[PDB]
């Protein structure tokens, strides 16, 4: 038999990084919402998108410490807390990714189709935000319905899934949603929109084109760096459970550790969203400086 | 709303609101530009597709499925500080300068005005042929005694352009330059490129990219 | 020479005005502002039963 | 000149279908809500149908609900009325009336010339006390009619309308809420009322003032007219 | 040459007499009144529908109907109680700076940068609003149209002159001259026989509508006067300039009585209005809010605020029941 191994150094590293991420995200999205909601002068659509994104990241940071305690000692908090925390986390993850996609769509329609009348169609931010929240909740409903504490003699209890005796293949089936409506479609949308926006900027004669391209490239690179390794590890795990790739205990341990590492790396999206989306523009810095008085 | 007549009044108000919204939707396709410059500088003879329509003069030529409305503020002969804020929302300023000091004075006044700190300026230098014929007869030194470079056409034109751009002294503003003659027809295309560039920059600023 | 002739005549017209001490005028303004004080829905808030807005 | 002229009347057999067209010329037709009012022979006025501006809100009388159809042709400046089945009780002189509603408008000012239609063989009740009043010129006359409910709405406006019909002519509006004089009528008219009892007084009556006086309520549909008081000389 | 010295000695005599008539300031004589305290006004209505900056607004005599012109070329008549649009009149020129509402409610004039005062008829037999007359004869932008009656209207222009018209004939009946700068605002006296105009030369002078003579002139402002309103009893008026100050001039005393300057105020006053009693002097600034000045002690008795852009027009109903403010964010707010 193969014995799953672990180290206390890894747990300490995970919890310290989780606490740091929680504090940073809390502070950043607190400043974002404060700056947005203090003064209603010029409530542009970008402000609405940034407020929604900061709210999603703030609630995600709110749920983070419970997951840190779970990594400390498994899920000893009960089934109801498992359902609530997992549902909230999945809803926030879906909402954040879809909000990034919608922001990219807005930028594409604002810079490429700028002179045409297509720009009149982006004043529906409240409707699309409500649709995004609803679709995220619907997609994360299976988490609420089919998650419960699972006990084992050799494995510490965790907020896992339970739908039958053959739950492994059902987990593999359920994984197809977060990797398709969570990474594939948003990546395609962002790539298309930002590629066309870069083409439009490239053939123009402003004096501030270079900063725009730099910001766009930074956003795309940060999104990729944050979320690609997690999806790659999950795809490798699904390949292992399908027996396509040869399975060994060392491989199981390697993927088990890499999954936690990639999850920690990808959680940094809530930390890096403020400095990349809001504070990178002069308007928000000016607003914060004005608020400081 | 309880009464029948009040219900009919509410229906009339809703119909008026719908008409207002439709008129506002139809009023966003056009582009509002401001014309400025010294007298006899060709400020009314930029595009041959004029289609005009004492006071304010409007010109509403169209190009590439986009409507440009040029408000010529000439003839008012009043204090600009009291009505120039009526044009705060213009997309750009079209400045026409005839090369054949007052024009520099207007340009300095209009560029540093508090209302137009963020409105870009499209600068048109008219009458290339007249300037090139006049410079040979009289060197560009009577009006610009500080000139030191060669008396050729290109260097003199670049020097005038440099002194016109030196009055910018402001961020978030770009000056788009073009040299025009009497027998030029592509002014509409140049205006379209300048306006679309200005719109791109404004959208960039709004989106938070810059 | 023909433009300033009317200005001095205007000054003659403006100079001969029956002026009144500012104390009496201020007293009259105070008297009006105190007499017509019960009919101001802004200085004294109106009861909510008699507020059409 | 504002003019409403309508055609389509005539003798029809029971069970047939007839369409009446009210053509308007002299005002902004698209901004006026239009009614249809029928007057039975020597019986009195009665409301039939109403279509709002832009064909938004349409109402019908309970007598002919689901049987008549009213349509509006804004570009053509024409108002129609399609009737499916006609009984012997539908024979009457049909009038076309314009009505514009906003704060301070006169919603029954102009009436059509009337078209005659012949067929071969809960609600607010307004009652007029007297059917015929003889009087000599120069003597003030008092006309009063009651209502079942209190027409005095919560906003302080009472919806009572007084109409005048000279012999052989079409009704004309005199007062539209309580004393608000219509446009062009002599100032000798004056109206009053309180809740349910209303009175119309005419000081220094003239010889051209004789006719039938109708009082109508506009508080809630269907609109109901009074019996009709006739002045005799 | 001698005329210049004659004018100088005339001005010296006028100033000497004016200073001789002054004994005590208003702020000193009335120092014994109890302060009005804090006057808190809450937004009761918010009139939306305009799609551009609003420059002017006027209240109906019945204190229920409004009128407002904006850059969109629309002239909207509101129902201030239920927030309904009674009328929507489309202007020929989108550049309009001055609404005016007739005292009888029959007409509404609306002119601006296009140099003519268009007059509209509301009570027509055809059911629509038609331009009854278009008054021309001014060489500069128009400002502060005011109705004397249904066939008599007073206008102010940038031609450094004010004119009294006759709507029936359409001709300039009387012309008032004497200003040396653009005339920006005027207000008609309640007695309806005198009016004062505020020009760009930092001076407001009282006029007579019957004789066309400049009875009086007032000085003291450091910049161009932007708005004027009469005191309710027709014996004083308050002016607002870009100097960020308001002043109270009295017709009988010929002197300013007190100043309404605050150290924190930097931008000038756009519109000036009084209350029915004459105690609150409401003034609109360029810093997006209005400050209510107690007209007898020069203390800020509250702040309206609430607007996103510059307040361009103020209006107090005839009964004093409400104060309505219009700004450049295409929103009108009614306060009480």
């Amino acid at each position: 038999p193969c014995e799953p191994e672990s180290l206390e150094i890894n747990k300490y590293f995970v919890v310290i990084i989780y606490a740091l991420v929680f504090l940073l995200s809390l502070l950043g999205n607190s400043l974002v919402m404060l700056v947005i909601l203090y003064s209603r002068v010029g409530r542009s659509v970008t402000d609405v998108y940034l407020l929604n994104l900061a709210l999603a990241d703030l609630l995600f940071a709110l749920t983070l410490p419970i997951w840190a305690a779970s990594k400390v000692n498994g899920w000893i908090f009960g089934t109801f807390l498992c359902k609530v925390v997992s549902l909230l986390k999945e809803v926030n993850f879906y909402s954040g990714i879809l909000l990034l996609a919608c922001i990219s769509v807005d930028r594409y329609l604002a810079i490429v189709h700028a002179t045409r009348t297509l720009t009149q169609k982006r004043y529906l931010v409240k409707f699309i935000c409500l649709s995004i929240w609803g679709l995220s909740l619907l997609l994360a409903l299976p988490v609420l319905l089919f998650r419960r504490t699972v006990y084992s003699s050799n494995v510490s209890p965790a907020c896992y899934e339970d739908m039958g005796n053959n739950t492994a293949n059902w987990r593999m089936l359920l994984r197809i949603l977060p990797q398709s409506f969570g990474f594939i479609v948003p990546l395609l949308i962002m790539l298309f929109c930002y590629g066309f926006t870069l083409r439009t900027l490239f053939k123009a004669h402003m004096g501030q084109k270079h900063r725009a391209m730099r910001v766009i490239f930074a956003v795309v690179l940060i999104f990729l760096l944050c979320w690609l390794p997690y999806n790659l590890v999950l795809l490798a795990d699904t390949l292992m459970r399908t027996q396509v790739i040869q399975e060994t205990c060392e491989r199981r341990n390697h993927i088990d550790r890499a999954l936690d590492a990639t999850e920690i790396l990808g959680i940094l999206h809530s930390c890096l969203n403020p400095l990349i989306y809001a504070f990178i523009g002069q308007k928000f810095r000016h607003g914060l400086l004005k608020i400081l008085a | 709303t309880l009464s029948a007549e009040e219900r009919a009044a509410l229906e009339r108000s809703k119909a008026i609101e719908k008409n207002l919204k439709e008129d506002g939707i139809s009023a966003a396709k056009d582009v509002k530009l401001l014309l400025l410059g010294a007298d006899n500088s060709g400020k009314s003879t930029i595009v041959k597709q004029m289609k005009i329509i004492t006071g304010i003069v409007e010109t509403h030529f169209t190009f590439k499925n986009l409507h440009f409305r040029l408000f010529d503020v000439g003839g008012q002969r009043s204090e600009r500080k009291k009505w120039i804020h009526c044009f705060e929302d213009v997309t750009a300023i079209i400045f026409c300068v005839d090369l054949s000091h007052e024009s520099l004075m207007l340009f300095d006044s209009i560029c540093n005005n508090k209302f137009f700190i963020d409105t870009s300026i499209i600068l048109f230098l008219n009458k290339k042929d007249l300037f090139g014929e006049k410079i040979k007869k009289s060197p560009l030194t009577i009006c610009f005694p500080e000139y030191t470079g060669p008396n050729t056409y290109e260097d003199a034109a670049a020097y005038i352009q440099a002194q016109f751009e030196s009055k910018n002294r402001s961020p978030n503003k770009e000056i788009y330059c073009h040299m025009t003659c009497a027998t030029d027809t592509n002014n509409a295309q140049v205006i379209f490129d300048a306006v679309t560039d200005i719109i791109i920059a404004n959208n960039l600023r709004g989106c938070g990219l810059y | 020479i023909a433009q300033a002739r009317k200005l001095v005549e205007q000054l003659k017209m403006e100079a001969n005005i029956d002026r009144i001490k500012v104390s009496k005028a201020a007293a009259d303004l105070m008297a009006y502002c105190e007499a017509h004080a019960k009919e101001d829905p802004l200085l004294t808030p109106v009861p909510a039963s008699e507020n059409p807005f | 000149d504002v003019q409403l002229v309508e055609s389509g009347g005539g003798l029809v057999q029971p069970g047939g279908s007839r369409k009446l067209s009210c053509s308007a010329s002299g005002f902004a037709f698209s901004s006026f809500g239009m009614h249809w009012v029928r007057q039975a022979p020597e019986k009195g006025l009665e409301w039939v149908a109403y279509i709002s501006s832009g064909s938004g809100t349409i109402y019908y009388a309970d007598t002919v609900k689901g049987r008549f159809t009213i349509s509006r042709d804004d570009p053509k400046n024409t108002l129609f009325l399609q009737m499916t089945s006609l009984r012997s009780e539908d024979t009457a002189m049909y009038y076309c009336v314009r009505s514009i509603y906003y704060y301070g408008s006169s919603p029954f000012d102009f009436w059509g010339q009337g078209t005659t239609l012949t067929v071969s063989s809960s609600d607010i009740v307004m009652t007029q006390a007297t059917s015929s009043v003889p009087v000599t010129p120069g003597e003030s006359v008092s006309i009063s009619c009651r209502s079942s409910k209190s027409l005095l709405h919560s906003n302080g406006n009472t919806y009572l309308y007084w109409f005048l019909q000279r012999p052989g002519q079409s009704p004309q509006l005199l007062i539209y809420r309580m004393s608000n004089l219509a446009s062009g009528v002599p100032d000798r008219f004056s109206g009053s009322g309180s809740g349910t009892a209303f009175t119309l007084t005419i000081s220094r009556l003239e010889a051209e003032d004789v006719g039938v006086y109708y009082c109508m309520q506009h508080l809630e549909y269907p609109l109901t007219f009074g019996a009709g008081t006739k002045l005799e000389l | 040459d001698q005329l210049r010295q004659e004018a100088e000695q005339l001005k010296n005599q006028i100033r000497d007499a004016r200073k001789a008539c002054a004994d005590a300031t208003l702020s000193q004589i009335t120092n014994n009144i109890d302060p009005v305290g804090r006057i808190q006004m809450r937004t009761r209505r918010t009139l939306r529908g305009h799609l551009a900056k609003i420059y002017a607004m006027h209240w109906g005599t019945d204190s229920r109907l409004l009128v407002s012109a904006s850059q969109d070329g629309k002239l909207i008549i509101w129902d201030s109680y239920t927030t309904n649009k009674v009328h929507a009149i489309p202007l020929r020129s989108s550049w309009v700076m001055t609404c005016a509402y007739a005292p009888s409610g029959n007409y509404v004039a609306c002119g601006g940068l296009d140099n003519i005062c268009s007059i509209y008829n509301l009570k027509t037999r055809e059911g629509n609003v038609r331009v009854s007359r278009e008054l021309a004869g001014h060489t500069g932008y128009l400002s502060c149209c005011r109705f004397l009656d249904d066939n008599q209207i007073v206008t102010s222009s940038g031609d450094t002159t004010c004119a009294l018209w006759d709507i029936e004939t359409g001709q300039q009946t009387t012309t008032f001259t004497g200003h040396t700068g653009d005339v920006m605002s005027l207000s008609l006296a309640p007695d309806t026989r005198l009016f004062v105009s505020g020009a760009c030369d930092a001076s407001a002078k009282l006029w007579d509508v019957r004789e066309g003579m400049c009875r009086q002139t007032f000085t003291g402002h450091e910049s161009d006067i932007n708005a004027i309103c009469f005191f309710p009893n027709g014996n004083a008026f308050a002016t607002g300039s870009d100097d960020a100050t308001c002043r109270l001039f009295d017709l009988r005393a010929d002197q300013e009585l007190m100043t309404y300057s605050h150290d924190n105020i930097i931008c000038g006053i756009t519109s000036v209005s009084f209350s029915k009693s004459g105690r609150l002097l409401l003034a609109g600034y360029d810093d997006f809010n209005c400050n209510v000045w107690d007209a007898l002690k020069a203390d800020r008795a509250g702040v309206l605020a609430g607007h996103d852009n510059r307040v361009s027009c103020l209006g107090v109903t005839d009964d004093g029941m409400a104060v309505a403010t219009g700004s450049w964010d295409s929103f009108l707010k009614i306060w009480n």
